[PDB]
């Protein structure tokens, strides 16, 4: 059964300019397992993304959480990029400091 | 750490 | 005040380069332990709590050897499913399945639960008796007949009344100043104005532990259910979850509007307003 994945992206703590934080991409909702993320700093792939291990809720569909450093400014703008089979395309989110 | 052989 | 020992099994038939053949994950409550693979039949494993350096090396040599011998049985599994189900060769298709055991404060066993799908669709559950199966389809209803033929559920109450308990007494000893624990989510409302003039307000939810968590809006006397935006709770990467609730809500009406969060860590629901 295949399933589209659903993607938030959003900062481990409130965010306040110029303080060290930590952006989370959370991937849930999705099945088969294989999923393709990366996240862009200002247009630029961030090469040091993090994964952990994906897992799976009671209805089956499987969850993973990417993150990465980063300080959030006045200026930058943030996204994570999500490929599945379910999808004909990848899917961008923007980081919302309001969400 | 277990698995049930179904078939 | 119950904890539970829970792993999460996914067995894949034709993975792509590099993804496993069979990977599973092992939590007590909301708190990752461990990660078992296997990629092109070489095992793998990893700790993920930091109890887990206080296990000796047998258990993870013995772990070793279960990785091997479950990834070989789940191969199988997966090779019989395509037949009897009349499937083409060539597709990938997913075995999962969830085992787990849960005990009571005073460390009395619960419950223990065994449940597989196949392709994300419910396949065979062992029933709250830990003796019966219930089966969705006649070719999982001859996995039950087996099962039952058999008489395998004892040796999977012989797992749950030994190893399953075993391991969540020592989890739960070692790991206690993390598992034996309710943080209290730190609650509040945020407040954006809209160009059309009316309002968002976000009532947010962070740090809190376990993930269960409620959040409502509710008006002075309204009904909300279909108007509030929720997201789902999820991980802050550091131990805790955050969530949020909104409604959006004419200019001056703000304070109408009344946030109610429920979480274990508390004694009765928090109430919150804007501002
Ligand atoms: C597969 O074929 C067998 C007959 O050989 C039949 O009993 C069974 O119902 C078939 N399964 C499906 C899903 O069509
Ligand atoms: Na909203
Ligand atoms: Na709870
Ligand atoms: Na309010």
């Amino acid at each position: 059964i295949q399933k589209t994945p659903q993607i938030q992206v959003y900062s481990r703590h409130p965010p306040e300019n110029g303080k060290p934080n930590i952006l989370n991409c959370y991937v849930t909702q999705f099945h088969p397992p294989h999923i393709e993320i990366q996240m862009l700093k200002n247009g630029k792939k961030i090469p040091k993304v993090e994964m952990s291990d994906m897992s799976f809720s009671k209805d089956w569909s499987f969850y993973i959480l990417a993150h990465t450093e980063f300080t959030p400014t006045e200026t930058d703008t943030y996204a994570c990029r999500v490929k599945h089979d379910s999808m004909a395309e990848p899917k961008t989110v923007y980081w919302d400091r309001d969400m | 750490m277990f698995f049930i052989n179904t078939l | 005040g119950s904890h539970s020992l829970r792993y999460f099994h996914t067995a894949v038939s034709r993975p792509g380069r590099g993804e496993p053949q069979y990977i599973s994950v092992g939590y007590v409550d909301d708190v990752q332990f461990q990660r078992c693979d296997s990629i092109e039949e070489i095992p793998r494993m990893e700790p993920r709590a930091p109890w887990m350096e206080k296990e000796r090396p047998e258990y993870w040599k013995e772990l070793k050897l279960k990785v091997k011998n479950i990834a070989q049985s789940a191969r199988a599994n997966l090779r019989t499913l395509l037949r009897y189900y009349n499937q083409s060769e060539g597709g990938s298709h997913i075995l999962q399945w969830m085992v787990s055991c849960e005990v009571g404060p005073d460390m009395r066993l619960l419950g223990a639960h065994y449940q597989a799908a196949y392709d994300g669709s419910d396949y065979i559950t062992l029933n709250e008796d830990l003796s019966s199966w219930t089966a969705v389809d006649m070719v999982s209803q001859i996995t039950k007949s087996r099962l039952e033929s058999a008489g395998t559920a004892e040796y999977f109450r012989a797992y749950v009344e030994g190893e399953c308990l075993e391991l969540l007494h020592r989890f739960l000893r070692n790991g206690k100043e993390i598992l034996q624990r309710a943080d209290p989510p730190k609650a509040h409302v945020a407040h954006h104005p809209r160009p059309k003039g009316d309002v968002t307000l976000r009532c947010w939810a962070l740090g809190f532990y376990p993930a269960d968590i409620t959040l409502t809006w509710q008006k002075d006397e309204e009904d909300l259910t279909q108007d509030m935006e929720l997201v789902e709770t999820r991980p802050s990467g550091d131990g805790t979850f955050q969530k949020w609730a909104a409604v959006v809500v004419p200019s001056g009406e703000e304070q109408r509007y009344t946030c109610y969060v429920h979480h274990e860590g508390l004694t009765e629901p928090l109430a919150l307003k804007w501002r």
